RNA sequence: GCCGUCGCUGGCAGUCGGCAGAGCGAGAAAGAGAGUGGCGCGGACGCUACGCCGCGACGAGUAGGAGGGCCGCUGCGGUG
């Protein structure tokens, strides 16, 4: 939880570009699907509109 | 006046964006969303800033 | 038919964490090996307190460490907490610690390691303390939570101190009777 | 001339009948799926002799042979060719049974393929 | 890691079949089409896939290198081997234990083999 | 959810959860805090000793911005000024000692709780407690008292 | 302290200065692991 | 079965019918045998009673659970410190009601 | 993880609760494999019991 | 050398035989 | 015999293979320890660890409580 590798930077043909980018620390947080699934399940239901009789 | 709006925490809602942005660099996980990158040249997919044009 | 009472054959205990934390659980699995495959109890220990509650796993502060550290003859041992450590701004001069924890908050890390402590994971313990060798574990206190303060003789029993539910705290709310003897009575 | 399973146990089942509801033989309202008599003078609740039974988990098949049908295999529903390459490997102890909307041009690829691989297709005879 | 990535998959997958009282998996380098951390075919760094060839003869052999594990484009090597039944396990029985390339693998990959090349044979 | 509460298990059971013989009804005992010095006096003066009667003077437009005092111990007065404030101190040899305006952190009087380090400071505050005084003057510091 | 350090020495001073049937014993000396490692050795 | 009786009958470990245990004789056990007495068979055993009692329905509380005396490794490994060995040093502690 | 985010007021990445997620590593390691007693994988099934008498 | 080791394991493979069979004897 | 529950907060990461050596159920503490001097290329299954395996006991139920449902219904985000 402490590498971070050159990430290559990819020219529109596709090949890569020789430039490089070191893996930005992001990408090493924890990975939570517990925590998404609470964030993800509280925050839909905040786009919806109201229903009633 | 059900509560259809529920508030997260902005520290739990950015660890919630810390856990997608680390699970995304994953082969593992992202062909296990159903995505077929068996054939992206690496992951993340760092594209030259060109295309924004 | 056997002349028994079932009412308490089935024990209550935690046989695993309820919180879905896959970090968690992959400290648990290593903790479960442990403690089966050695004869450390402190590894038992451990695994029981890696699945219990929120409430069971009280904060530890670095007050409370630095102390129980201090003893004689916990000189180089690494202090152990299965929860978090949480910074004590009463703390003046932070000595240097080795610790355990499950976390930290973000100024005790500062501290300690500005002392020039050293602190660890769970799964840096094992291959550190395999069996638990050379380690002080340490627990926050437990009773130190509001609602204990309202556990014991109801409030209006004679010599409790338990405190009342109220919704406001003042000269109008729930001190007239019962409470002096000017007032029907006290007890 | 059929596949045969990996090991052929003897089937043993507890019972066989179904357990009709309660007075459902009385009414049309009544369907006879089961439902647990819960009434205060319910004689079958109280588990009298000569009425209705009761199912309870004494019943229970035997972990061995559950969900085993009688050719000795156990079934296992798939749509498409694809699904079916799932049973490759487990092809002497569970056969395919395809759905029953999948249409009669398709379930010929699947029988098709389902012969190639030795996988044993319960219904392999319909919508011809 | 494998057994981080294992706890975010058991039971999240698009790859995940529970029906019928069983479970599998249909991702590519499962041996066995099943849910389980050991023939997982994308968590692990050393994987070991075995199919039919793109004609009805012989099979391919699918190994994960070392290097590329976040590169997918270039992460397996692809073997065809169309020799008769007895050699095409040979092949398989050495790729596997003579690397040491996953090794409790071995009879998964052997019998999956002798499987796709019996499907091969005329149909009665 | 409601699919994760009673009702979802209570389906089929006759009474819903709350018996028989009782059974739910509308409003057995009174609505809200009826009965307190009646059928329901064990409850109110075993939980709630002192709810009847009154005590003390009233005060009229009582106006809370005038008893407006916020307090701070000794123990977290150091943490008003930034860390290298203290070491600056501790470590010089003039005999000069730092200025703590606890107004300026939002505090007006200042108390005794605590222990102080053997550092001398200047303190200023509105209030001080007496024991909060001495502490501060046996580190060799002073109170100093803002209007 | 002085009269507890005073009788610790009075009391180390002094201790200083005061300091079924033959056969199936006989088996159940052999069959005793340890003690009979040395008889079982001469059976062989 | 009445509060008392309920409790002497558990305390010889008479919890079910035609269960048997041994129990040694004194003033103390006699006098729970008398409490009992509607609710008990008992007398006094010979050699062949203990011998077959023990060999054909002979079972060990070992580690709390219900284990035959197949081998005489079981009673070595809970009885051995008190020289107890085999079945017939069992039988011996038994029938002689020894220390 | 060394720097806190330069265009969110006050934030840092979450920490790890366990550093080390290879649990393969960690079990096969020397550290660990000391530590441990035999396995005891012989199975002892029930025995039935046959009459001495 | 494994002809060394595996002398080490016969004999202790002979004592628990013959501990084996002297407690046989007693309980005889 | 079989089903389930409970208990053993029981066992399995040792699939440690030709960079090899298969054991730790056994009456009775702690090392199948480390040293220094006097032809073949071969070896079943396993491990969704929320999994798998073993052993022992037990199983009445209104009011009521709790658990698990790969029980069922409608719609939403993903996925197939
Ligand atoms: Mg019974
Ligand atoms: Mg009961
Ligand atoms: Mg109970
Ligand atoms: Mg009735
Ligand atoms: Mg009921
Ligand atoms: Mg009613
Ligand atoms: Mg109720
Ligand atoms: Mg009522
Ligand atoms: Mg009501
Ligand atoms: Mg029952």
């Amino acid at each position: 939880a402490c590498a971070r590798p050159l990430i290559s930077v990819y020219s529109e043909k596709g090949e890569s570009s020789g430039k490089n980018v070191t893996l930005p620390a992001v990408f090493k947080a924890p990975i939570r699907p517990d925590i998404v699934n609470f964030v993800h399940t509280n925050l839909r239901k905040n786009n919806r509109q109201p229903y009633a009789v | 006046w059900r509560r259809w709006h529920r508030r997260v925490n902005t520290t739990q809602k950015r660890y919630a964006i810390c856990s997608a942005l680390a699970a995304s660099a994953l082969p593992a996980l992202v062909m296990s969303k159903g995505h077929r990158i068996e054939e992206v040249p690496e992951l993340p997919l760092v594209v030259e800033d060109k295309v924004e044009g | 038919g056997v002349d028994i009472r079932h009412n308490k054959d089935r024990k209550v205990r935690r046989k695993e964490p309820k919180s879905q934390d896959i970090y968690l659980r992959l400290l648990v699995k290593l903790y479960r090996f442990l403690a089966r495959r050695t004869n450390s109890t402190f590894n038992q220990v451990v695994l029981k307190r890696l699945f219990m509650s929120r409430t069971n796993r009280p904060p530890l502060s670095l007050s409370r460490m630095i102390r129980k550290m201090k003893l004689p003859g916990r000189e180089n041992k690494t202090a152990v907490v299965v929860g978090t450590v949480t910074d004590d701004v009463r703390v003046q001069e932070v000595p240097k610690l080795k610790v355990c924890a499950l976390r930290v908050t973000s100024r005790a890390r500062s501290r300690i390691l500005k002392a020039g402590g050293k602190i660890l994971t769970f799964d840096q313990l094992a291959l550190d303390s395999p069996k638990g060798r050379g380690t002080v574990l340490l627990s926050g206190p437990r009773k130190g939570r509001e609602v204990y303060r309202h556990f014991g003789k109801a409030p209006g029993t004679p010599h409790s101190h338990t405190k009342p539910y109220v919704r406001s705290k003042g000269r109008k709310f729930e001190r007239a009777r019962g409470r002096r003897a000017s007032r029907g009575y006290k007890n | 001339a059929a596949l045969r399973p990996l090991v052929k146990p003897k089937i043993v089942k507890k019972r066989t009948k179904k357990f009709i509801r309660h007075q459902s033989d009385r009414y049309v309202k009544i369907k006879r799926n089961w439902r647990k008599p819960r009434g205060i003078d319910n004689r079958v609740r109280r588990r009298f002799k000569g009425q209705i039974l009761m199912p309870n988990i004494g019943y229970g098949s035997n972990k061995k042979t559950k969900h085993m049908l009688p050719s000795g295999f156990r079934k296992f529903l798939v749509h498409n060719v694809k699904e079916l390459e799932v049973l490759l490997m487990c092809n002497k102890s569970y056969c395919a049974e395809i759905a029953h909307n999948v249409s009669s041009k398709n379930r010929k690829a699947i029988v098709e393929r389902a012969a190639q691989l030795a996988i044993r297709v319960t219904n392999p005879n319909a919508r011809l | 890691s494998a057994h981080l990535q294992w706890m975010v998959v058991r039971n999240c997958s698009s790859f995940l079949i529970k029906r019928n009282k069983q479970t599998y998996s249909t991702e590519p380098n499962n041996l066995k089409a099943r849910n389980s951390f050991r023939y997982n075919g994308l968590i692990h760094r050393k994987t070991v896939g075995v199919e039919p060839a793109a004609d009805g003869k012989g099979v391919v052999v699918v190994m994960k290198r070392r290097s590329g594990q976040r590169k997918p484009a270039t992460s397996y090597v692809r073997t065809t081997i169309n020799k008769n039944a007895r050699a095409t396990l040979s092949s398989i029985r050495h790729m596997i234990r003579k690397n040491k390339y996953h090794p409790d693998l071995r009879m998964a990959a052997i019998r999956r083999a002798s499987a796709i090349l019996r499907s091969q044979k005329p149909v009665m | 959810p409601s699919r994760l509460r009673k009702t979802r298990k209570l389906r089929g059971h006759v009474s819903h959860g709350h018996g028989r013989i009782g059974k739910h009804r509308k409003h057995p005992g009174g609505r809200g805090n009826a009965g307190g010095m009646h059928h329901h006096r064990i409850n109110f003066d075993k939980y709630h000793p002192g709810y009847f009667g009154k005590v003390g003077m009233r005060h009229y437009h009582l106006k809370r911005n005038q008893s407006f005092c916020p307090t701070v111990n000794l123990d977290k007065l150091w943490t008003l000024v930034s860390e290298q404030t203290r070491v600056n101190a501790a470590k010089n040899k003039t005999g000069a000692a730092p200025i703590i305006d606890v107004v300026r952190s939002g505090y007006y009087k200042v108390l005794g709780k605590g222990k102080l380090p053997k550092q001398p400071v200047i303190v200023k505050a509105k209030f001080f407690s007496r024991r909060a005084e001495e502490k501060i003057k046996g580190v060799g510091g002073a109170c100093v008292l803002v209007a | 302290q002085a009269n507890n350090a005073k009788a610790m020495a009075a009391r180390a001073e002094a201790i200083k200065a005061l300091v079924v049937s033959r056969k199936l014993h006989r088996l159940a000396y052999i069959a005793h692991p340890k003690l009979g490692r040395r008889a079982r050795a001469r059976i062989a | 079965v009445s509060p008392k009786v309920r409790k002497v009958l558990q305390l010889l470990r008479l919890r079910q019918i035609f269960n048997g245990t041994f129990v040694k004789l004194n003033k103390a056990s006699i006098n729970m045998l008398r409490i009992v007495e509607p609710y008990i068979a008992w007398g006094y055993p010979n050699l062949k009673s203990v011998n077959e009692l023990i060999y054909k329905r002979g079972y060990g509380k070992i580690n709390k659970k219900r284990i035959a005396l197949t081998d005489n490794t079981l009673i070595a490994r809970s009885l051995g410190k008190y020289n107890i060995i085999c079945m017939e040093d069992l039988i011996h502690e038994i029938y002689t009601v020894g220390k | 993880w060394r720097k806190a985010a330069s265009l969110k007021s006050n934030y840092n990445l979450p920490m790890h609760k366990m550093l080390n997620t290879d649990l393969s590593r960690i079990l096969k390691s020397p550290e660990i494999q000391r530590a441990l007693r035999a396995p005891r994988k012989k199975i002892h099934r029930r025995v039935l019991k046959k009459n001495p008498l | 050398n494994f002809a060394e080791l595996k002398i080490k394991r016969l004999r202790k493979k002979f004592a628990q035989k013959m501990l084996r069979k002297a407690r046989r004897k007693l309980i005889y």
